[PDB]
């Protein structure tokens, strides 16, 4: 399963 | 900064309603989430980038509306009194599975009536003090009463020259159930007996009701108002 | 032994063509499993393994879901990064992402990384204590104290420690017929004469699994380095992989020349001889 | 699901609170604890996303992730601290916060020199209109509370103007015995 | 960053004249991702090429498989032909089975 943490850079 | 309007809402059992809640922090993830007694913070609607990622409300009637920019207004159709709770809309910076800390906005109280007829303005009346607690303590005590209300949409607040105060006061955090269609609540003001003994001073206690709207036909309509009773000081 | 689960993301802006494209590809060792591409026409999650199709509905719709919300972060991260390199938008850019979690022969956890780049160069990347991160100019170090607010790593390490290992497990237990299956390469040589005194030998190993191979020449028993040609392995298209090697020889002393082969699927490495 | 207690707790002014909040979900990875005032929005008040502990002024939180447990501790306890304490969890790809049930803090002032004194006030806009003003007790005393219909006694009310002091309300008898303790 | 892709030309499986195969051009160490890949059959495009989807390695650069279902006969000359921004020209690079 997908899992990048997704905060913006 | 999340904008949720109105405050409270008064709504007849069968109609339909928007809360509206809109944030322009460049927020990219916005929830809902449903205040009542048994369940303080029940969670509803998950939005990112104005997607709906995930969503437990058990009922159709609920709909949010996410293809305006800044907005995750919510649409309650056929509403039923058991609807009636406050409905929390909340942001974070980051999409929803990203985010270290959700904001909330300030509410929607919302009551689902059978009939409009029952909402009534409070009566408020100001109680001065006791001469024996200002001789005894050196301090004076008012006491503000609102009863016969309904729904329970108001918000108290005192006001020493023209000033709102903080200082000093004690609201009940509930208002009690007077009888089925009818609520009363209090709040008292303690200051000195110097300063109660000074006759510029001047004491009001407002109760701010929120009732129908300019929309909700009516055949004295229960509007929303300020609602004061005051009283000056006393030599004595 | 060990196994891994690997995520690549890549997202390019395109002024003139539409909005940037998405491409998502997952892997569990050196086989494919899963893809998304935002030009195709589905706007889902695909399998790509057959084994990964074991898999419900429910994994499917939160696959697609997950992996569009990566999208968009991308299209945000985008125009940010625009911003801090002051770039115009009539410009292409990339971004580029790489992600996973490594398992030992028992099934825990051994590794997990995490590697970011903007325009083919180092961007961002998780350090391997999985506490902290590595940004590698002067705008990445904005992101990094972004994310230090916002705990990213806690929240990239517990995917990495839990999820991520979860899922491998599950996935190579589902698919054990082939992930856990070592293909042997298949071997011959060729000979090529170049000019009338040399002539070339190409080792050939084809059809092994997984990617993972060594080929080595010797003359007279003595390793050749010299004069030979070593090509990058390559698909083969239906999951295997397959490689050459080369050596330019004097013409007549081609027997002289050995090709040796280790894979993980040969009992004990293979020597060839013309 | 989210498993909090207790359900509600009084402390003294300068208490140690302890709050509890476990998970029934194997998944979770991350904690919040957010505290709401009445009439107000609930307040993110701290955050825990792996296992530890992070103190910051009176409180700390902990957080054992093998448990899937989380602890609120508040030293040093403030009247102002009285709230609804919500804990939160989240799974690794999940996209929301799930909340608890909540636990009702109340912190009671320290009085130092209680003088209970129960008086009577007057509305001049109105005849016949007299309540009773239950004031200065101690703030372990019980208030009762009312069970006759057309009578209401509130629940004790702290104001601040040091100089803290307990109140109660009641209207409708004589203000003496409105104000008495039963059982 | 601009890399050049190097080029692989080859069938799935050895080729025997008469029996489905399939044509394989596998692109890599490439970097920007935009490429041009073409199948050629005596000169001529072929249509229906399928593509793996973008991958890259260790130093960022790109790769992918471009492959179409053929028969090789005695008579058919295959190529691949790529484009790219480091190439002043198209590369064409014939299929040559005996390698």
């Amino acid at each position: 399963v997908v899992g990048a943490v997704g905060v913006g850079k | 900064k999340i904008i949720q309007k109105p405050k409270y809402l008064v709504a007849v059992t069968g109609s339909e309603k928007i809360l509206i809640c809109e944030q322009y922090l460049g927020h990219n993830a916005m929830y809902w989430y449903r205040q009542s007694a048994k369940k303080p913070l029940e969670f509803m609607f998950s939005y990112s980038y104005q997607k709906l990622m995930d969503n437990q409300t058990a009922s159709s009637r609920f709909q949010p509306q996410s293809s305006k920019k800044n907005h995750l207004d919510l649409q309650i159709t056929a509403l039923k009194p058991d609807d009636s709770a406050t409905y929390f809309c909340a942001s974070s910076q980051d999409r929803g599975d990203s985010a270290e800390t959700l904001y909330f906005g300030s509410g929607t109280r919302l009551t689902v009536l059978e009939d409009l007829r029952n909402v009534t303005p409070p009566k408020v009346s100001l109680f001065e003090p006791s001469k024996a607690e200002i001789a005894n303590k050196q301090k004076a005590t008012l006491v503000c009463l609102a009863r016969g209300f309904f729904p329970d949409h108001v918000e108290l607040s005192w006001w020493v020259n023209g000033k709102e105060v903080h200082s000093g006061v004690c609201t009940d955090p509930q208002a009690y159930k007077e009888s089925n269609y009818s609520y009363c609540l209090s709040s008292r003001l303690r200051v000195s007996a110097t300063f109660w003994h000074n006759p510029r001073n001047h004491f009001r206690c407002q109760v701010q009701f929120h009732g129908l709207s300019e929309e909700d036909k009516w055949p004295p309509k229960p509007v929303t108002q300020n609602i004061s009773a005051e009283a000056w000081g006393r030599a004595d | 032994g060990s196994h891994s689960m690997r995520y690549f993301y890549t997202s390019v802006s395109r002024p003139g063509r539409g909005e940037p494209r998405f491409i998502a590809v997952g892997y569990v060792d050196d086989t494919q499993f899963v893809r998304f591409d935002s030009d195709a026409a589905s706007q889902r999650m695909e399998p790509r393994a057959p084994w990964i199709e074991q898999e419900g509905p429910e994994y499917w719709d939160q696959e697609t879901r997950n992996v569009k919300a990566q999208s968009q972060t991308d299209r945000v991260d985008l125009g940010t990064l625009r911003g801090y390199y002051n770039q115009s938008e009539d410009g292409s850019h990339t971004i580029q992402i790489m992600y996973g979690c490594d398992v030992g022969p028992d099934g825990r956890f051994l590794r997990g990384y995490r590697q970011d780049a903007y325009d083919g160069k180092d961007y961002i990347a998780l350090n391997e204590d999985l506490r902290s991160w590595t940004a590698a100019d002067m705008a990445a170090q904005i992101t990094k104290r972004k994310w230090e607010a916002a705990h990213a790593a806690e929240q990239q390490r517990a995917y990495l420690e839990g999820r991520c290992v979860e899922w491998l497990r599950r996935y190579l237990e589902n698919g054990k017929e082939t992930l856990q299956r070592t293909d042997p390469p298949k071997t011959h040589m060729t000979h090529h004469p170049i000019s009338d005194h040399e002539a070339t030998l190409r080792c050939w190993a084809l059809g092994f699994y997984p990617a993972e191979i060594t080929l080595t020449w010797q003359r007279d028993g003595e390793d050749q380095t010299q004069d030979t040609e070593l090509v990058e392995t390559r698909p083969a298209g239906d999951g295997t992989f397959q490689k050459w090697a080369a050596v330019v020889v004097p013409s007549g002393e081609e027997q002289r020349y050995t090709c040796h082969v280790q894979h993980e699927g040969l009992p004990k490495p293979l020597t060839l001889r013309w | 699901k989210v498993q909090q207690s207790p359900e509600s707790l009084i402390v003294p002014e300068g208490g140690m609170a302890s709050l509890n909040c476990t998970s029934s979900d194997r998944n979770v990875d991350y904690f919040w604890w957010y505290r709401q005032h009445s009439g107000k929005s609930p307040k993110m008040l701290m955050s825990i996303f792996s296992n530890g502990e992070k103190e910051e002024g009176r409180f700390t939180v902990h957080l054992n992730k093998a448990s899937l447990h989380t602890s609120l501790h508040i030293r040093d306890s403030q009247p102002s601290d009285s709230a609804l304490y919500l804990c939160a969890a989240r799974s690794s790809g999940s996209w929301q916060l799930i909340f608890g049930s909540g636990t009702q803090l109340t912190v009671m002032p320290d009085i130092q020199n209680p003088e209970p004194a129960v008086y009577q006030l007057k509305d001049p806009r109105s005849q016949d209109s007299t309540l009773c003003l239950f004031t200065d007790f101690d703030s372990q005393i019980n208030v009762p509370k009312t069970m006759e219909s057309g009578t209401f006694i509130t629940d004790k009310c702290v104001l601040d103007m040091d100089s803290k002091s307990n109140g109660a309300i009641a209207w409708s008898f004589t203000c003496q015995d409105i104000f008495k303790e039963t059982n | 960053i601009q890399r050049t892709p190097k080029i692989q030309v080859y069938s799935r499986h050895p080729a025997e004249n008469g029996k489905s195969n399939f044509l394989n051009c596998y692109v890599s160490g490439f970097h920007p991702s935009d490429i041009e890949v073409d199948l050629l059959k005596n000169g001529e495009r072929i249509e229906k090429v399928e593509h793996s989807d973008l991958s890259f390695s260790k130093d960022w650069s790109f790769y992918l498989l471009y492959y179409t279902e053929f028969t090789p006969t005695e008579k058919d000359e295959y190529a691949c032909r790529v484009n790219h921004v480091t190439l002043s020209q198209p590369k064409i690079v014939k299929w040559d089975r005996d390698m």
